[PDB]
């Protein structure tokens, strides 16, 4: 089974002062609420991404299907800010979070995973139906369900998400109902 | 009842500001002239019927386009709707609008809603 | 004598109120806040800092800096310093 | 709200007051006092006049939020009022808390 | 305008009546407080008015 | 922190208590107590053990004033259901409430599902869905040594 | 000659006033927050027992 | 509310603006009407403008008017930012009680002033 | 004392008001129960005096009261609550 990326989270700093009120009014499809957040929210129809705009100029992009799409959307948002008269540069661009979702296609026993790895997986039925599994070797959190859908999130790179799923795949096959 | 409501508003405003005109020392006849002018303009427009009328960082520009034009939004031909929003709800790209006490000018006609529900996709 | 609520009723009432109303806002329009401070100073020589916090949505820390520029807090001999407009 | 001042009835009143100021028939700033009184009267009338309850389907083009005021650009939106059905290519809706 | 000038004097006579209520007790204080309550609402309205002009 | 630590202590003791009961005596919401409980688990490096349905069954049946034999039958139904996995990935309290309702209806001392739901703390609709899932195998779930005032075939379905 | 029940009643009255004082302190804190008030939280079971 | 004209604190804001332009370094003589145009308070009404000149300007205790145009009430002395060493040379006046609060607004930022003070013989003691 | 004095002491209590919304609490009917001992599971068992000596249990009976809560918000609106057997 191959994990499919759902969200690409990237932080890029414009490096110039931004006026939030001016950006919200001038930019199309821009909503800013000061009390809720200091982030001006701007979205573009072609790529489904959310942009957070701050006086520092750091911009966060979330919900991008692919890493290339996230960078392209950030470039489009930055150039729109440049059109508003605030200079925009790409500085310290990095992907903080990559989320991958895949289905094993077989039922998995949550109780068996807890018994073998109480330290690795902490699961409480009342708090949430899905088991929560954390593996030391890959830096990501794995969600295991009776359906068998697996969600991996918090990995810096796509390769880590794939590696974690492959590492736990024999364990899931062992607990297959 | 939208024309009747507008005529009632005209009478209430003139009566309330009559005292202010007296305090200023402006003649009551001038206030009556203002009331006549306000009624006359509505007759000229013909919009509302009136009882009185009846009487690399550097090449950002290289990725050009991909932005909707700001000028398109304002043409002055847009239908004008004035309303009060109880709340606005957005899920994903879908938008839900809750409005109250709103008058909508559509097809050169005025429609008032006690409450309205609008579903739109962005 | 044992009951099983998911959350305490009083806690949920506060949580709904917190979402419905945000106490203060962000630090913006300092000049507009300065004009509001001038209006309070015109109304009374000394205005309590807590009363000024209710008047302006500017954060107490930012508001104190604006107050410091146009006014000095005065004990009045009763301690409990109350901000008053500078004679200078 | 001062949004109601920007209406065909409100605009005609504002211009008529300006004509009186131009002739010097009314002292300057008298128009502002009339507009403040107009806002109180219009808000009260809107609050308790009663109206039809209706629902509409549409497509959203642009959204603007500032000063707790929602501005929406609506394209190809169908409005249904009772039996009547309204079709307009372009409509602008402004909502004030 | 001469008539307007003694019209103001009648308002001053009302202020003298206001001094009589002040010694008895609150009308002058109530009127000033009401204006201040209106001013806070007016400041919010003034910000909204600029937006309506900018929008259309 | 105190409420979250108490929930972990119940797991260490081997006699778990419902989170909702901790919420009843604590101003803090269940979500915040649960988030703190994860942080305390990391701090004390405590292993996680699944909660036991039987401990919950005794207290709820005592509140209902159900006879001990009815309580034993309900516990047997819940234990059999989890092994059969008739209900998939379902919290024990919801399964226990459905088992109690089935046992009460068969017994002379019938208890309404909504009254059991208030005592359990689970939603009445959730119990009804759980009861429907275990209803086809309900005769198998019941212990062989039981007396039925009402037959499983004639048992009311909710 | 004092009977056992009146001696118990006098002490119980002292426990009851202590319980009422605890309710007032808890209520005052809840009133200051203004979120709401719960009498069951205000009463202390331990003082009487 | 005693005596007030239009928006409250307008007279105090006008005095503050007169100080602000001097700190900015752009200095021009301004009539009361000219200040109103600069602050966008020109439409304050005839009565309010008359009240400011007749009573509000006179009311300020430290207000100084050179002749045709009024001068800033807070600081009569020009913010030259020069001859501080000469003030230091006379210890009888203790530098004329010079305050860093007055400085840093005359024409330079605090960061530049802090580097200059350390390099210069002049030193600052703050009780 | 148990049947009448305990009821009289709660009945002869001034209402406690905290405010400015005011919350008023009144202690009325008293409810008493046969002595019960709470086990680790939390299921109550009727206390037996011979058993109490063996396990060092304390022989005591649970006490309950009816509390009426009335709150005025200063809006001329009163909310009434009927807590029973607290």
């Amino acid at each position: 089974i191959v994990p499919q990326l759902q969200n690409i989270v990237s932080t890029v700093n414009l490096g110039c002062k931004l006026d939030l009120k001016t950006i919200a009014l001038r930019a199309r499809n821009a909503e800013y609420n000061p009390k809720r957040f200091a982030a001006v929210i701007m979205r573009i129809r072609e790529p489904r991404t959310t942009a957070l705009i701050f006086s520092s100029g750091k911009m966060v992009c979330t919900g991008a299907k692919s890493e290339e799409q996230s960078r392209l959307a950030a470039r489009k948002y930055a150039r729109v800010v440049q059109k508003l008269g605030f200079p925009a540069k790409f500085l310290d661009f990095k992907i903080q979070n990559m989320v991958g979702s895949c289905d094993v296609k077989f039922p998995i026993r949550l109780e068996g995973l807890v018994l073998t790895h109480q330290q690795f997986s902490s699961y409480e039925p009342e708090l949430f139906p899905g088991l929560i599994y954390r593996m030391i070797k890959p830096r990501i959190v794995l969600l295991i369900f009776v359906s068998g859908k697996v969600v991996l999130t918090g990995a810096k790179v796509r390769a880590e998400i794939y590696e974690a799923f492959e590492n736990i795949y024999p364990i899931l096959k062992g607990f297959r109902k | 009842t939208v024309p009747k409501l507008y005529r009632s508003v005209i009478e209430d405003v003139i009566n309330d500001v009559r005292d202010i005109f007296l305090d200023d020392g402006v003649d009551e006849q001038v206030l009556m002239e203002l009331k006549t002018l306000w009624e006359n303009k509505l007759m000229q427009s013909r919009a509302v019927d009136g009882f009185h009328s009846e009487e690399e960082e550097e090449p950002l520009n290289s990725e050009d386009d991909v932005s909707d034009e700001e000028g398109q939004e304002l043409f002055d031909t847009e239908n004008v709707v004035v309303c009060q929003y109880d709340k606005i709800h957005r899920s994903k790209n879908k938008w839900k609008f809750h409005l109250k006490d709103g008058i909508m000018n559509l097809n050169g006609r005025d429609y008032i809603f006690s409450k309205a529900i609008g579903d739109a996709e962005w | 004598t044992n009951y099983k609520p998911v959350a305490n009723h009083q806690y949920n009432i506060e949580y709904e109120r917190k979402k419905k109303e945000d106490g203060k806002r962000a630090r913006a329009d300092k000049q507009h806040v300065l004009d509001m401070l001038f209006s309070a100073f015109e109304k009374h020589q000394y205005y309590n800092l807590k009363d000024l916090v209710d008047i302006t949505k500017q954060p107490v820390v930012y508001l104190k800096e604006i107050l410091k520029e146009i006014g000095v807090q005065n004990v009045k001999g009763i301690h409990k310093n109350t901000w008053e407009l500078k004679p200078e | 709200y001062q949004l109601y001042r920007n209406t065909t009835l409100g605009n005609s009143l504002q211009e008529s007051l300006d004509e009186l100021i131009q002739s010097q028939q009314i002292t300057p700033q008298l128009a502002l006092q009339v507009l403040l009184q107009f806002d109180k009267a219009i808000n009260a009338a809107l609050a308790q006049r009663v109206r039809n309850r209706v629902n509409f389907r549409g497509s959203l083009n642009t959204y603007r939020f500032c000063d707790n005021v929602w501005t929406f650009v609506l394209n190809d939106v169908e409005f249904r009022e009772v039996t009547e059905l309204i079709k307009v290519d372009k409509v602008k809706i402004v909502a004030c808390d | 305008a001469q008539l307007k000038f003694f019209e103001q004097l009648d308002q001053i006579e009302k202020q003298r009546k206001d001094e009589q209520e002040r010694e008895i007790l609150q009308l002058r204080l109530k009127q000033k407080a009401k204006e201040m309550q209106q001013q806070e609402l007016a400041q919010m309205r003034q910000r909204d008015a600029n937006l309506t002009a900018l929008a259309a | 922190i105190a409420s979250a630590c108490l929930y972990i202590a119940c797991r260490q003791e081997g006699v778990p208590r419902t989170f909702k009961e901790i919420c009843a005596v604590s101003r803090i919401s269940k979500k915040e107590i649960g988030r703190c409980f994860k942080l305390i688990l990391k701090a004390l490096e405590t292993s996680v053990d699944l909660i036991t349905t039987g401990d919950f069954m005794s207290r709820f049946c005592s509140n209902l004033c159900l006879p001990k034999q009815v309580q034993m039958a309900a516990t047997h139904i819940a234990r059999k259901a989890v092994e059969l996995d008739l209900v998939p990935g379902r919290s024990p309290i919801s399964v226990a409430a459905a088992a109690i309702y089935m046992a009460s209806q068969a017994s002379a001392e019938k208890r309404t599902q909504k009254e059991i739901g208030d005592i359990a703390g689970v939603a009445d609709v959730t119990i009804r869905q759980s009861y429907r899932l275990i209803y086809p195998r309900a005769p198998d779930l019941f212990p062989t040594d039981f007396k039925f005032d009402t037959p499983v075939d004639k048992l009311p379905q909710l | 000659l004092d009977l056992a029940g009146p001696l118990l009643a006098f002490l119980f009255r002292g426990m009851f006033k202590n319980l009422l004082k605890e309710v007032r302190i808890y209520a005052q804190k809840f009133i200051d927050r203004g979120k709401d008030f719960n009498l069951e939280l205000a009463i202390k079971t331990r003082i009487i027992s | 509310s005693g005596s007030s004209g239009y928006k409250f604190g307008v007279l105090a804001k006008i005095v503050n603006y007169m100080k602000t332009r001097h700190q900015r370094g752009d200095t021009h003589p301004l009539t009361l009407d000219e200040i109103l145009d600069e602050t966008q308070h020109l439409d304050i009404g005839l009565k309010q403008k008359q009240w400011l000149m007749t009573e509000a300007l006179v009311n300020n205790p430290k207000i100084e008017v050179i002749d045709g145009k009024y001068a800033f009430k807070p600081k009569y002395n020009v913010r030259d930012k020069k001859a501080l060493l000469r003030l230091l040379d006379q210890h009888d006046q203790r530098g004329l009680g010079g305050i860093l609060l007055e400085d840093i607004e005359e024409a330079l930022p605090n960061s530049q002033k802090a580097v200059k003070a350390l390099g210069d013989q002049i030193l600052f003691v703050n009780r | 004392f148990i049947q009448m004095s305990v009821q009289r002491i709660v009945e002869d209590a001034p209402p406690i008001d905290l405010q400015p919304p005011r919350y008023l609490l009144k202690f009325e009917q008293i409810y008493l129960s046969k002595p019960t001992h709470w086990e680790r599971d939390g299921a109550p068992s009727p206390m037996m005096p011979n058993e109490a000596r063996l396990r060092n249990l304390t022989y005591s009976a649970p006490l309950y009261v009816d509390i009426t809560k009335t709150v005025i918000k200063e809006g001329e609106e009163q909310l009434q609550t009927q807590h029973q057997k607290t």
